[PDB]
């Protein structure tokens, strides 16, 4: 009859039911570090990404500097030796990791 | 455009007939009231037992009261209330994970890491879209979470569907011949990502908050053995793999309730909140009412009957609100095999 | 974007807005479901108004 | 809550709760501002 | 499971199998749509039961129940046409 402690009915059982609380009951890090290598190459690729946004900004000024000799489009300042350029990044930050192992 | 809701279901309730004669007439009653309730979603699991998910208690009071009374005129068992839960990774994933197409030759491997606080929420709210141009993502990206530049250009898509909080990034170092057979492949992992991602490894449920960026895939001959229905599994396998690895654990809605109660009546409403795993945000006087407002935050899973424990031990006043606020982690660590409980 | 019941349990009543277009009792309409697109031209059911 | 739920009846869910409370002496005037109502005080908005 | 066993048989004749989000309204289980390639004209929707593949005839109501169909009938009717 109330959170299932009870019986239906009293009838029936010398009992009036009457239940009571009993009163005495007793409540009582990473293993393949080439993960780190490879983020640092994809940081090293979007850096080369950053560098050839900076070139379309030379290409840019380049562009301008063509017109006003013109007037005394748009243009590319270099279309490949900028890949030299960046040969030699890659050289030196293959330095830099040489010189950051030998650190380590 | 399909409707979009303001909350979620997050309260699941399983039924079956009295006696099994009667399957069909309750089947056909599900049928019924799914037309019916909007946010009601009718499920059939392994089991044969059909569950039920509905916002709140009052929500499934009146569903089971039209499904015993309106469509389908038999008796039914109702199981207790259970909240609806979901899986994510706390950290990033131990080791890289990999696997192989059946023809044993493609090659799929991925890692996986939690998410930043914000991703998950502004994906939801619409902050970002996929149907975006690529230059609107990658600077919205850029811009709030300080995240650099192939990383932004490389998010191909969300899951599961648009709105999902899962991201699928690629990293495969550029340097790329196969520009044109990645591009072939990609609109065809993305469907294994959906699929994936969809359905937990950790328990049929979806996944949330984890980005699932693509690290190395290595496939040398000619299309003819590039088959989407070949690639599909590696690419779900690969996603359990490493989300598995990832040291997962299980996400738990939790409500947002509002008590309207005299200032005599705050100290039973804090009672019943620290009991029930539940904590106050804000309790401020209501300006121009002599009531006292609360607000509070109480996980799906513990708020069964919060509104009429509340009631009864405030001799009726203290009337309150559940709201459906957020997902969060619950506290243990759902693969710990050193755990015993008692079961009662 | 809803479905009333009828006073008895029996059949639901589509609760619609024209957007354009005229509609008779009789007519001809194809119903469109929730993800029916170029992929998915499975959902498409054709049916009456009565 | 219970399977088996037959005969059973639904009760008023909620009735807006009455802020009526009886003046406590005469002389005071019908409307008057009670001090139990907490004061409107709510600069901590951001309009238009 | 027959799960996997049809997932490898369409790995293996270099089909596609693509779950549609969608529910049976009889039987409720996840309906696929299985296509040979980019074409899309010839697709075959399918739903599991009891380890058999079920299709139902194109331009038929809903309310009528999908029939059965083997991997054989399958190649039979995508390798013809």
């Amino acid at each position: 009859s109330y959170n299932g402690i009870g019986l239906p009915t009293p009838r029936g059982s010398g009992t009036n039911g009457y239940v009571m609380r009993n009163l005495s009951h007793v409540k009582k890090v990473q293993d393949p570090s080439i993960s780190e290598h490879e983020c640092r190459r994809q940081i090293e690729s979007k850096l080369l990404l950053y560098r050839e946004q900076l070139l379309e900004e030379v290409s840019s000024q380049h562009s301008t500097d063509a017109a006003a000799s013109d007037s005394n489009s748009k243009t590319k300042s270099l279309d490949e030796a900028d890949v030299e350029i960046l040969v030699q990044k890659y050289r030196e930050q293959l330095l830099k990791e040489l010189q950051l192992q030998k650190s380590t | 455009r399909p409707i979009a809701h303001m909350s979620e279901s997050v309260f699941k309730v399983a039924v079956e007939p009295h006696n099994p004669s009667e399957l069909p007439k309750l089947l056909d009653g599900l049928r019924k009231t799914n037309k019916s309730y909007p946010l009601s979603i009718t499920k059939v699991e392994e089991s044969g037992e059909h569950t039920i998910f509905g916002t709140g208690e009052m929500y499934m009071d009146c569903l089971l009261y039209d499904l015993r009374t309106l469509y389908s005129e038999i008796e039914i068992r109702v199981s207790d209330p259970v909240a609806r839960f979901c899986e994510t990774a706390v950290d990033t994933s131990s080791i890289k994970c990999f696997s192989d197409t059946p023809n044993k030759k493609n090659r799929i491997t991925m890692v996986v890491e939690p998410l930043e606080k914000g991703i998950s929420n502004d994906i939801e709210n619409g902050k970002v879209n996929i149907n975006w141009p690529q230059k609107r993502i990658s600077e919205f990206f850029q811009k709030n979470y300080d995240w650099d530049l192939l990383a932004s250009r490389s998010i191909w898509a969300f899951g599961p569907d648009d709105r999902g909080t899962n991201i699928l990034r690629d990293d495969t170092l550029s340097t790329d011949v196969d520009k044109n057979v990645l591009n072939s492949v990609k609109e065809y992992i993305k469907q294994g990502f959906q699929w994936g991602t969809r359905e937990g490894p950790l328990c049929d449920e979806t996944i949330r908050n984890v980005n699932f960026r693509l690290m190395d895939v290595v496939l040398a001959p000619e299309q003819i053995y590039r088959g989407g229905g070949q690639i599909i599994p590696t690419a779900r396998r690969v996603c359990y793999s490493s989300f598995l690895t990832a040291s997962p654990r299980l996400m738990e809605p939790v409500y947002m309730v509002e008590v309207h109660a005299p200032a005599d009546s705050l100290p039973i409403i804090y009672d019943l909140l620290t009991r029930r795993r539940g904590h106050v945000l804000q309790d401020i006087p209501r300006p121009g009412s002599p009531l006292y407002l609360v607000r509070a935050l109480i996980p799906v899973i513990d708020s069964c009957g919060f509104e009429t424990d509340l009631r009864v031990h405030t001799q009726g006043q203290a009337m309150c609100q559940m709201v459906f606020d957020h997902w969060q982690v619950v506290p243990g660590d759902p693969l710990d095999k050193s755990i015993k409980p008692k079961p009662l | 974007t809803k479905l009333y019941n009828t006073v008895d349990a029996n059949n639901f009543y589509a609760f619609a807005r024209v957007y354009s277009g005229q509609v008779k009792k009789g007519q001809k309409v194809k119903v469109l479901g929730e993800n029916y697109s170029l992929e998915d031209e499975e959902d498409m059911v054709v049916a009456h108004i009565a | 809550y219970n399977s088996r739920a037959r005969s059973v009846a639904l009760s008023e869910y909620h009735q807006p709760s009455n802020v009526f409370v009886p003046p406590e002496d005469p002389d005071l005037p019908a409307f008057f501002w009670d001090p139990i109502i907490n004061p409107i005080t709510s600069r901590q908005l951001t309009l238009h | 499971s027959f799960r996997e066993l049809v997932e490898e048989f369409c790995a293996e004749n270099s089909l596609l199998f693509v779950p549609l989000r969608r529910s049976h309204l009889s039987t409720g289980s996840a309906l696929f749509r299985i296509s040979t390639q980019a074409s899309k004209a010839r697709g075959i929707t399918v739903y599991l039961r009891n380890d058999i593949i079920w299709k139902k005839s194109p331009g038929a109501s809903e309310d009528t129940p999908y029939d059965p169909i083997g991997f054989n009938e399958i190649l039979l009717m995508f390798n013809n046409n």
